[PDB]
RNA sequence: UAUCUGGUUGAUCCUGCCAGUAGUCAUAUGCUUGUCUCAAAGAUUAAGCCAUGCAUGUCUAAGUAUAAGCAAUUUAUACAGUGAAACUGCGAAUGGCUCAUUAAAUCAGUUAUCGUUUAUUUGAUAGUUCCUCUACAUGGUAUAACUGUGGUAAUUCUAGAGCUAAUACAUGCUUAAAAUCUCGACCCUUUGGAAGAGAUGUAUUUAUUAGAUAAAAAAUCAAUGUCUUCGGACUCUUUGAUGAUUCAUAAUAACUUUUCGAAUCGCAUGGCCUUGUGCUGGCGAUGGUUCAUUCAAAUUUCUGCCCUAUCAACUUUCGAUGGUAGGAUAGUGGCCUACCAUGGUUUCAACGGGUAACGGGGAAUAAGGGUUCGAUUCCGGAGAGGGAGCCUGAGAAACGGCUACCA
RNA sequence: GGACUUUUACUUUGAAAAAAUUAGAGUGUUCAAAGCAGGCGUAUUGCUCGAAUAUAUUAGCAUGGAAUAAUAGAAUAGGACG
RNA sequence: GCCCGUCGCUAGUACCGAUUGAAUGGCUUAGUGAGGCCUCAGGAUCUGCUUAGAGAAGGGGGCAACUCCAUCUCAGAGCGGA
């Protein structure tokens, strides 16, 4: 197409940001960043779209310009920063925080935390490598390079960066029966316990994942996000707490909720 | 490059054109629920055969089957709520002897009418939209 | 295709960087680089106590099997250093609820490690452009007919 | 209307390729070249005009430009620049040496003067001893965290 | 200009094919070097995604490594002698990858008489200290010692001039050496 | 949402069409036309031609103001507010338009990069630069705008003369301590031993080397290793990723018209005491090499296209299939070349022809099965009158870029 | 306890799967085509459910099955197992 | 009664057909061959090092005596670069 695409038709978006099909032609198009831009949210989709603190999209930049927030700790003003999976997002001038950490259907949760918690987030490395000069280093998901690392660390092991310092403190394995969450697939915004990884040389390892109310079901090995000991979650997770309910149990839970 | 305001005919017109019996039929409708033209049967007579199509196809599906016990009695909920359906026909074997009138009767058109404030149809029309 | 006396070109035939040195006196006249080809493909004899050259083998050269990993028989092996495969299949046919017999032939690079000939069916993988026609390389063969 | 090019030769028009940084072309983007026609080197009848430039001067005194005598119109702006044109050191201080020209408003009269770059500054200096001292700040420290993990990896077996 | 396409070739079937599309320059490729033997000349040339590759047009002094001995010496390139791929570039000495060509001995030379301590094929203290030790070990190919005797040495380049402007290349030793020797006397 | 009816006879029952009937995101046209919402629209024929206007420009506290600008009069006699023009930087490769080409091509799902390029965003990354008397309290030139002397009927044409800036151009200092290496003065002969001299950042090019590991015991040669009971001794000794590698990474000998390692900017103006405009010092911007990330790109595996045999053989013309080497490319590869073989496709329809053919998402038609359509809101592709070529750039074979032929 | 089909077809279940469109749940745009909204209260500095689900009929990948249909194998034993 | 063909009038359609018929498009033998691009040269103009001598500086440390880094004015003469 000779060379880098900077529009986004306003359907090409990806769903979960729950964009309308009116209001105009495009939708935002992330910027380059720490996440991938079908696995992103624009901070102007947060700010406006689901914090419905603006109205027009000046007013997004009104905000933005006025360092009111800033993303894991660093201020962002970018109006269509690549904001993603683990990250905290803090507005300072109402003293909210926030996760960016997934729904049950597959969306961005509004899921407010404190400041404590905030102080750090969770991080899959995506891989562990020795660099130049001897030193090595692990690389999580969000684009983050830790060098010297524990030697225990493999792929897909997650990790307990600081926040405000880098530095990991703590790191979980990728092992038999580990809290799970899942990050894309059909089975986006569950959270379970393991069981199995199913080794394919060649490609593709899958991993079948069973939650708190037994309900077993496979992923592939990218799709999992490791989060803590079973039953034990190492951050706050959103209401509903990652289950899937059937559209049957799902129609109950509101009428049966509606009245009193 | 927007995107299309989706749409829909809300009608289909029978096929044979001429049936006599169809459209002394018709007729009568037109005069007892005070219609403008046949369009107003059509579109209902469309309604209808979706509801039956949509019935017909569950039935065929084992019951105890998570689609069609959700998406049955959901249009049995709805085809109550309005009147349709009777508060104990709530059976898809019953939606499917629902006919034409079932809906015509239930029209804000001959509610006017029946609930007093018109005592004619043809007097519940204008009264409606004369606002 | 035949077997070489290896110093057939007009150019050395050599593996890169697998230096033998004069000044110290070896039992073996020459060191031979060979790899574990993956996928559990247990590298044959010819490949480690043979003496030749081949960049292109998945053994002793610098070739990767990545990608799919294919069964087709062997139909042509008039070439040097390569062989016609085919792979027969069905085709399904929505409208006659039927199939019909389909095939495409496949070029593959074989190692003069295996001795492959027609009607031996064959196991290639996937392997980076090699040739104009050639993706696939020889990596197991079976039986032959007796 | 069509300028000499110095180097061609020829007493004809002939058309040339330009490029940037060539005369008688000025580029309207980076990259572009115009095919424009030029005017030979050599002199002849077809010139309109001729550019001279004065290199002797003759005996008698020619009226238009001998005689008088325009002058520049900026003066110095850069540090060293101001010095050697007053022939002067290193530490001199320039500054105080500038030119200054005034303006008048209606009748309220006042100066202006350029602002001097590649002077040395107290803040330059601090620029230096900031990035000087930086460098050599975090050399330290990461031959701390590196002889600290160099001790974490020995205990890994160790331990 | 040139493009290295595929699609302009016909498919194994035989087929012609009609043209697609028109040539990007994201297939281009470039004239060659032909680099002979002269005085150090190098234009450079803007690659893809900035970059650079150099056009070793003339070249002498090359580096080359005695692989054999550890060392390497920065020589001189005398012609070229052989090159498997084309006559061509021999008659007009040109300088390509795998081109077997003549090499200055005497920068090797002079290492060698300097290291091992005995002159090559016809005082102080810790330096007779070091060469009673490196000896036992001094004594060298047949083939190879016998080329310091008219002053050139038979190497094959190993770098692509027309790429990075280096002519380097190892010297000849052991059995490839008696293969190309074996060459030279069924043409040269 | 599973229906038929009219027409061959004198009458009959069949075969069989013709005609009727119904819809069409299906176009045109006729007649009629009041209201609400909704809102397609020069595709079809001519990827035919185009008057005129508009459609791409861009400045923060933070690169360059002596405008003979303006406003005030700043505390400002270096500058200091605002600021045309100009330099610099970035963008103009997105967007929008069209469907001409294209039939194994594109395209769709599914793969590949252990086969490459990647502006940017985000995260990491630099004590080594001179040298057996040096600028670093900071090197040097030139240019624009501008001024003035001009040419042409004519344009976003420009000459020659004179000024002057940089995060433009071109130069160019610097920083601790240890260690290991070769060189070896010399002395003193033995189990000998060393002064002191160099070298050692990164990147480039080549070669060599490590990068071990399924389960163990000895004999030695070449060269030098901690030692100790001066006899001879040597243990707990080190190393990552992948299904797979000459992988990441490190080491050695050198190589280089030598890559990078801040001669930049804005706010702050506090702290040590020897009081020098000494020393130190904060927040941030813009730069920078390498790696990672990201937005991408380029090739790429498997399967799948309409009519056609009044197309049966096709491919190597002048590469067709493969091998070896090279060149070339960002890199794989007959991509190109040299040399060598005679291979490659086909009735399971090759090759050739046709298409009033861009592919797909999808659309019309409601028993089912099917039938027909998709220029056109989204994705991919191609093209900018026809062809070819290239400049710039991270990205174009770009056309509101250039160059040539053709029209 | 982990890999395991002689080699396939077939079939079951999943995974990797854009939106819109389609099927379709919720929602009183005043109805409707639509849209993805909205709903509650002290309505003077608030509360609150959502934006589901099905889809896909080839090929590839993963998996439960072995009836049906192919296929391989010891005969001059150059047979199998240890 | 039905009914076949020549021959006869009118109109329409396609076919055959001298014209070494015509047009438009793709591919293309032979000959010719723009252009930018790469290359051997060229060198209007420019210019980086170097060298003996020459006119005017300041002392690496001096009883006379010696000798460095920079900056720059005209006769020259060696090697390169844009
Ligand atoms: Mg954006
Ligand atoms: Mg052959
Ligand atoms: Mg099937
Ligand atoms: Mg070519
Ligand atoms: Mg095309
Ligand atoms: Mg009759
Ligand atoms: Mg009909
Ligand atoms: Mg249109
Ligand atoms: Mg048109
Ligand atoms: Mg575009
Ligand atoms: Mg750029
Ligand atoms: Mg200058
Ligand atoms: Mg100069
Ligand atoms: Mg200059
Ligand atoms: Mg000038
Ligand atoms: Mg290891
Ligand atoms: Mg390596
Ligand atoms: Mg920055
Ligand atoms: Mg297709
Ligand atoms: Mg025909
Ligand atoms: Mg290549
Ligand atoms: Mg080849
Ligand atoms: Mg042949
Ligand atoms: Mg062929
Ligand atoms: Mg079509
Ligand atoms: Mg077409
Ligand atoms: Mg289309
Ligand atoms: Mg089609
Ligand atoms: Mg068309
Ligand atoms: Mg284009
Ligand atoms: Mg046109
Ligand atoms: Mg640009
Ligand atoms: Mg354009
Ligand atoms: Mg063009
Ligand atoms: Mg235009
Ligand atoms: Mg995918
Ligand atoms: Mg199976
Ligand atoms: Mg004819």
């Amino acid at each position: 197409a000779r060379g880098p695409k900077k529009h986004l038709k306003r359907l090409a978006a990806p769903h979960h940001w729950l964009l309308d099909k009116l209001s105009g032609c495009y939708a935002p198009r992330p910027s380059a960043g720490p996440h991938k831009l079908r696995e992103s949210l624009p901070l102007i989709v947060f700010l406006r779209n689901r914090l419905k603190y603006a109205l027009n999209g000046r007013e997004v930049k009104a905000i933005l310009m006025q360092r009111h927030v800033k993303v894991d700790g660093k201020v962002r003003t970018d109006t269509t920063y690549p904001a993603g999976f683990m990250d905290v997002i803090t507005l300072d001038a109402t003293n909210e925080n926030f996760r960016l950490v997934y729904d049950v259907k597959g969306r961005f949760a509004v899921h407010r935390i404190t400041d404590e918690e905030a102080s750090y987030k969770l991080g899959k490395v995506k891989k562990v490598q020795l660099g130049k000069k001897g030193v090595p280093y692990v690389v999580t998901h969000d684009g983050r390079t830790i060098r010297y690392p524990d030697p225990n660390i493999k792929v897909n092991d997650t990790v307990k960066i600081d926040l405000a310092s880098g530095k990991i403190t703590d790191f979980i394995k990728f092992d038999a029966g580990k809290l799970v969450y899942v990050t894309g697939g059909r089975n986006l915004g569950r959270i379970g316990t393991i069981v199995h990884k199913e080794r394919h040389d060649g490609g593709f390892d899958l991993v079948h994942i069973k939650d708190s109310l037994d309900n077993t079901f496979v992923t592939r090995l990218n799709n999992v996000f490791v989060i803590g000991e079973q039953g034990k979650p190492y951050i706050s997770l959103p209401k509903g707490k990652g289950i899937k309910l059937s559209i049957a149990e799902e129609r109950d839970r509101r009428r049966a909720q509606q009245g009193l | 490059p927007r995107a299309p305001r989706t749409y829909s005919k809300t009608y289909s017109t029978p096929k044979r054109p001429y049936e006599s019996s169809r459209l002394d039929a018709e007729l009568k409708l037109a005069g007892e629920f005070g219609l403008k033209n046949k369009k107003e049967i059509y579109r209902i007579s469309f309604q209808l055969s979706k509801i039956r199509r949509a019935a017909r196809d569950l039935l065929t599906r084992d019951e105890k089957d998570p689609k069609r016990l959700f998406e049955g009695n959901a249009l049995i909920r709805r085809l109550v709520r309005v009147g349709v359906l009777s508060e104990d026909k709530k059976k898809l074997d019953y939606v499917l002897a629902l006919k034409v009138e079932d809906f015509l009767e239930r029209r804000l058109q001959t509610q006017v009418y029946k609930l007093g404030l018109a005592k004619s149809v043809h007097h519940a029309r204008v009264l409606i939209t004369q606002r | 295709s035949t077997e070489l006396t290896v110093q057939s070109e007009r150019a050395f035939q050599k593996q890169p960087h697998i230096f033998n040195n004069p000044k110290v006196k070896t039992s073996k006249r020459t060191k031979r680089w060979y790899k574990n080809a993956g996928l559990g493909f247990k590298t044959p004899k010819t490949a480690i106590e043979g003496s030749y050259i081949d960049k292109k083998c998945p053994f002793t050269g610098l070739v990767s099997i990545r990608g799919k990993i294919l069964t087709g028989t062997v139909v042509s092996t008039k070439m040097h250093r390569t062989i016609v495969i085919r792979r027969a299949y069905l085709h399904y046919i929505p409208k006659y609820n039927r199939y019909e017999k389909r095939h495409k032939n496949v070029p593959v690079h074989v190692s003069p490690a295996f001795r492959v000939q027609v009607g031996d069916i064959v196991t290639v993988g996937q392997c980076r452009p090699i040739s104009k026609t050639v993706r696939f390389n020889v990596v197991k063969v079976s039986a032959a007919a007796g | 209307g069509f300028p000499m090019k110095q180097g061609v030769l020829l007493p004809t028009r002939i058309k040339l390729l330009l490029t940037k940084n060539v005369s008688c072309y000025r580029p309207r983007r980076d990259g572009e070249r115009k095919r424009k026609s030029v005017r030979g080197a050599i002199v002849g009848p077809d010139l309109a005009v001729l550019a001279l430039v004065i290199v002797k001067k003759g005996e008698q005194e020619l009226e238009g430009l001998t005689d008088t005598t325009v002058p520049k119109r900026l003066g110095p702006k850069r540090a060293n620049n101001i010095r050697k044109f007053f022939g002067l050191s290193k530490e001199d201080d320039v500054r105080d040496f500038v030119i200054r020209r005034e303006v008048t408003k209606g009748e309220k009269t006042y100066t202006k003067a350029p602002k001097i770059q590649r002077l040395v500054t107290p803040q330059r200096l601090q620029r230096k001893r900031h990035q000087r001292a930086l460098k050599v700040r975090n050399a330290q420290a990461q031959r701390e965290a590196a002889a600290e993990y160099a001790q974490l990896l020995a205990k890994r077996l160790s331990e | 200009g040139i493009s290295r396409d595929s699609r302009h070739k016909r498919s194994a079937t035989g087929a012609k094919r009609a043209q697609f599309r028109k040539k990007r320059k994201f297939e281009l490729g470039r004239q060659p070097a032909n680099t002979k033997i002269g005085a150090k000349r190098i234009h450079s040339v803007r690659t893809r995604g900035g970059n650079k590759k150099y056009r070793a047009l003339r070249i002498e002094t090359g580096n080359f490594s005695w692989a054999s001995e550890g060392i390497s010496k920065k020589t001189r390139i005398a012609g070229v002698v052989y090159h498997p791929s084309n006559n061509e570039l021999v008659r007009t000495n040109t300088l390509t990858k795998a081109a077997i060509v003549q090499i200055d001995a005497t920068p090797f030379r002079q290492w060698f008489e300097a290291h091992y301590g005995q002159t090559l094929g016809k005082k102080s203290k810790n330096a007779e200290r070091k060469w009673a030790a490196r000896a036992a070990s001094a004594k060298i190919e047949s083939s190879v010692e016998s080329q310091f005797s008219a002053g050139r040495l038979y190497a094959c380049i190993s770098s692509r001039p027309g790429q990075s402007g280096r002519c380097d290349g190892y010297i000849l030793e052991g059995e490839e050496l008696a293969f190309y020797l074996r060459r030279l006397t069924a043409k040269k």
